[PDB]
RNA sequence: UGAACUAUGCCUGGGCAGGGCGAAGCCAGAGGAAACUCUGGUGGAGGUCCGUAGCGGUCCUGACGUGCAAAUCGGUCGUC
RNA sequence: CGCCGCAGGUGCAGAUCUUGGUGGUAGUAGCAAAUAUUCAAACGAGAACUUUGAAGGCCGAAGUGGAGAAGGGUUCCAUGUGAACAGCAGUUGAACAUGGGUCAGUCGGUCCUGAGAGAUGGGCGAGCGCCGUUCCGAAGGGACGGGCGAUGGCCUCCGUUGCCCUCGGCCGAUCGAAAGGGAGUCGGGUUCAGAUCCCCGAAUCCGGAGUGGCGGAGAUGGGCGCCGCGAGGCGUCCAGUGCGGUAACGCGACCGAUCCCGGAGAAGCCGGCGGGAGCCCCGGGGAGAGUUCUCUUUUCUUUGUGAAGGGCAGGGCGCCCUGGAAUGGGUUCGCCCCGAGAGAGGGGCCCGUGCCUUGGAAAGCGUCGCGGUUCCGGCGGCGUCCGGUGAGCUCUCGCUGGCCCUUGAAAAUCCGGGGGAGAGGGUGUAAAUCUCGCGCCGGGCCGUACCCAUAUCCGCAGCAGGUCUCCAAGGUGAACAGCCUCUGGCAUGUUGGAACAAUGUAGGUAAGGGAAGUCGGCAAGCCGGAUCCGUAACUUCGGGAUAAGGAUUGGCUCUAAGGGCUGGGUCGGUCGCGGCCGGCGCCUAGCAGCCGACUUAGAACUGGUGCGGACCAGGGGAAUCCGACUGUUUAAUUAAAACAAAGCAUCGCGAAGGCCCGCGGCGGGUGUUGACGCGAUGUGAUUUCUGCCCA
RNA sequence: UGGGUCGGGGUUUCGUACGUAGCAGAGCAGCUCCCUCGCUGCGAUCUAUUGAAAGUCAGCCCUCGACACAAGGGUUUGU
RNA sequence: CGACUCUUAGCGGUGGAUCACUCGGCUCGUGCGUCGAUGAAGAACGCAGCUAGCUGCGAGAAUUAAUGUGAAUUGCAGGACACAUUGAUCAUCGACACUUCGAACGCACUUGCGGCCCCGGGUUCCUCCCGGGGCUACGCCUGUCUGAGCGUCGCU
């Protein structure tokens, strides 16, 4: 789960997760909080695992 | 309603992030004389503008 | 007894918001959103009141989808036109065909005089 | 500057228990010398009747009248 | 600050004076609309109000229930606090504070047009501008087709590319619906708060695929010469843009452009029938509960199969073939149908939301246990069964009618056909092509929490007001009535306790009289349902009419009538205690058995004459005035006799026009109109009359 | 000694309780080795038990039966 | 005796007059006398370690660079900063940067949808998908190119 900037779409997102953090993503599903951050679950892709993905970005 | 387009949502989100309190250590700058946030709005009390 | 509930946000009976009862393998009754009822083709004769035969009775876009066979029938005008007006048209078309030569025979034979 | 209330026209949607009366049309039977009439069914019309919801707002000149309300409430009512 | 001068926004008790503050009133009015609370316990300093449990009640499915639209905007959800607020209190809160929460190709927006709004051209206008929306425009910037070439390159050959020929009117930009049109997502699980969006599992629509992903189709047969015993091979030539059925039409594809025609989108209200489902009901079989003082094989709960395919019922057909009908027949609740082809027989098509099956039991649910991962989609057993009924209710599909001086959208978008410009291969290793099967990739943006109201909206408020919808159980009953109950919900509507004075507000009863009361029967009361009788004057013949008036009505025990299903065989003369044809027979005034609704009528018995026992639920008659009726009206004192109305009558007008708007344009409305029309008046249905006067 | 609270009796109100029993009961449905006129259920209602049952001071009357409680509390007052 | 009431005084409340203060106004005068398609005024939304308002600023966001200055900022924290292989803060401001609306400019908006040309990626060039960049308003002047006319002519 991440907070991401309110104009990018599905497709800057997915592309932004997969370059900063070298990981293969699934799907991306977004929606707007109602204080205006913009909200984006991230699914990984099966082989990597999003438990020690999370560890190795520092916030587990 | 839970329709709304996107200008009214975020106008809804600004208003929102402002109805806080003042910050504690506010109190204590020199020279502060503000003791509360006098812009705090209920949602029952008073109506938004739009 | 149960009662029902919209699954949509759309609160009024329009037409299209049409619903029929549903048993899930979970036993309870829940409402399913109906497609609208498809009409045929009418015939393009503009007289026959009913519809055609043999064709598959679908919303519009609908038969964007369905293959050819499933569109039109096995024959001149098939799909578009009733069977008993292409008949009809067949033998007008003839017969008018037979009076022209007959008026053209009629006018020919009546030019020999001078 | 206003038709967010109201007035009117238009567009596109939604809605209106249960009973009574019994229009045309139709069937059969009967009477009659005929002409034709009578009887029983059927049918289910209507700015039709009783009466819900809804819409209205008659009377109590009821309640209230520094009110629940800057026009509301109860019964009784009009239409449905 | 004094004194000498100077200069004023220079003196307050008033102005229903202005602003601010404070009294008496006064611990007063008041905290009284919608039946209602009680016991115990917990937490806590503190409990009428919080929470849990137990009772007693209410909403009573047209809810005080479950969900939405608009509006609100975080009120949603956890945790904490006890200042202020919640007109008593509070350990509670929609308060305060701190954190958290809204996940989509298939739910909407988005797209289309509607009533309409609105640029450009043009016109007007001092001017900002506004008129106009096809009108006074050189308003098509597109296209597979063909040609000239640049060969840009896997320069084979096909993509690109500039120009030329040919074709090309939505003939008008653009905006306009979270209820219209509009492809395609369902089932299970999961949170403190989100799910048709997350997870699991099943689908599906649209788009793309250039070098072409795989199959299948096209499409692969005949004739002649030869070899070969035959089978089968070789050479040449000729076909081949599929096939079946009399037909309706069918099959898995089934070449084809510009262009043309058509369909779908795409159509009102009401009635009556029929099919399907959900619910309700009835008889059993299980599982779990309740009662058991006595009785009750009892009472209650529960007892699944999504989308998308395939198959089969069922419904519909104004579809086809045979054939030719009066002694007319068929047939509906009603109708209606037939030599323009009935009845009968045989077919075809459409819908298929029903059943079976894949999905699917592995899930879910109900029970009974066994272990734990402080809070396992844990593990396991067993079950998830058989039937019957209907003017039943609600959806839905269909058929067939009625009504209209009313005829009940448009456009995106999709499809079929007509035509045959073209394209494709020389018999193959087949080609062009394919709406057939399978395979590959993608679906961006915004919304999504919650309330949706006797407390989340508007009314200054937690205001008896207002505010658009969907679902809808049992009993009684004509019933979505009223009354009681189940599921679900609630705590009596911003306080409690004790009393039971007057006067109120709301509701009852009252001897005898019966409107004597009062402006006036105001208010109240009487009547009331249903069945059987019986109903006048008058009348526009429809009505009046539930006229008036009268009798009956309970409980219990029977009786009678009102239906649906099957089967009606004279026999081994023989063998597939049963099957093929037949010598072998007379229900033909119809029986035999089984099954199932309510309804009507009649009778007996019976109760202290009570019985539409609550609820529901017309007082009636004789006249007079006004308005014909139905309708409408002064929101907040007038609902009427007022307005309207159909009917009658009159007037203007043939478009260079009548009536009207406009500051202005040869602008605009009636007018998408044309005298049976439009415009302007009066009177006010019917009937009958509508006299005299043009000074 | 007292007044209470129960109980009892009286009064009075209504009108004859539940259960049981009956060859009472319009009738109906089953059993016939039975029965030789019977027995097993359903059945409003009736009869007897039964002027019964129930209430009755809370502002009725009398108890001397039972039970407990009552020589306690607070605030004031002087010629 | 008290209570109550009245008057006066002391003290205490309630209230915020008076007086004193003044980083505000009002008035007069002076000098300048400067906005915008190179995108103004105005509006919206964002930006701080803890930040709601005001103020400042624009995704480089309570500010970057440069210059002057010369040891702070400060409410708390944190961390720089030999102040000479240059420097906290403040001021100035000439470099750079400057989101979305808005004359507001591709079309449109209470929504959203195009088109053209390059670049990169999935492609592994051919045109489909994703991202990035640059364009795409109206009027008008000069010139340019492409055109129209049974307008006036010329040659054939
Ligand atoms: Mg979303
Ligand atoms: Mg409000
Ligand atoms: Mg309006
Ligand atoms: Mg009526
Ligand atoms: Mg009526
Ligand atoms: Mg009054
Ligand atoms: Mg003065
Ligand atoms: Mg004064
Ligand atoms: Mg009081
Ligand atoms: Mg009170
Ligand atoms: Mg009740
Ligand atoms: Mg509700
Ligand atoms: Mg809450
Ligand atoms: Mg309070
Ligand atoms: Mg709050
Ligand atoms: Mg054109
Ligand atoms: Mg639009
Ligand atoms: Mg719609
Ligand atoms: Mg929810
Ligand atoms: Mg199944
Ligand atoms: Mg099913
Ligand atoms: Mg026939
Ligand atoms: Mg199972
Ligand atoms: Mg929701
Ligand atoms: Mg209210
Ligand atoms: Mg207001
Ligand atoms: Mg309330
Ligand atoms: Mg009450
Ligand atoms: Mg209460
Ligand atoms: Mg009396
Ligand atoms: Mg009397
Ligand atoms: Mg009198
Ligand atoms: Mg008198
Ligand atoms: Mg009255
Ligand atoms: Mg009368
Ligand atoms: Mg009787
Ligand atoms: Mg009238
Ligand atoms: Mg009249
Ligand atoms: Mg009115
Ligand atoms: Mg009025
Ligand atoms: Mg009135
Ligand atoms: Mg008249
Ligand atoms: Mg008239
Ligand atoms: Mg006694
Ligand atoms: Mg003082
Ligand atoms: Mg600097
Ligand atoms: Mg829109
Ligand atoms: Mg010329
Ligand atoms: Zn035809």
């Amino acid at each position: 789960v991440f907070i991401v900037d309110v104009k990018a779409n599905k497709h800057q997102i997915k592309q932004a997760v997969k370059k900063l953090y070298d990981i293969d993503v699934a799907k991306v599903n977004t929606l707007i909080r109602p204080d205006g951050e913009k909200k984006a679950y991230v699914r990984l892709a099966p082989d990597y695992d999003a438990l020690d993905v999370a560890n190795k970005i520092g916030i587990i | 309603s839970s329709h709304k387009t996107f200008r009214i949502k975020r106008f809804l989100a600004k208003k929102q992030k402002q109805n806080r309190p003042i910050p504690q250590w506010i109190r204590m700058k020199t020279g502060n004389k503000i003791r509360y946030n006098s812009k705090r709005r209920h949602w029952r009390r008073t109506k938004l503008g739009l | 007894v149960q009662r029902l509930t919209y699954r949509r946000r759309l609160s009024y009976n329009t037409a299209s918001n049409k619903t029929r009862l549903s048993r899930t393998p979970g036993n309870r009754i829940v409402y399913l959103y109906t497609k609208k009822v498809g009409k045929a083709p009418k015939s393009a004769c503009g007289v026959c009141p009913g519809r055609l035969r043999g064709v598959r009775a679908v919303r519009p876009k609908v038969l964007m989808r369905l293959s050819k066979t499933k569109k039109h029938v096995s024959r001149a005008y098939g799909g578009s036109m009733c069977a008993k007006c292409v008949r009809d048209r067949i033998k007008r078309a003839f017969l008018i065909e037979e009076q022209k030569i007959v008026v053209k025979v009629l006018k020919a034979q009546a030019q020999s005089q001078k």
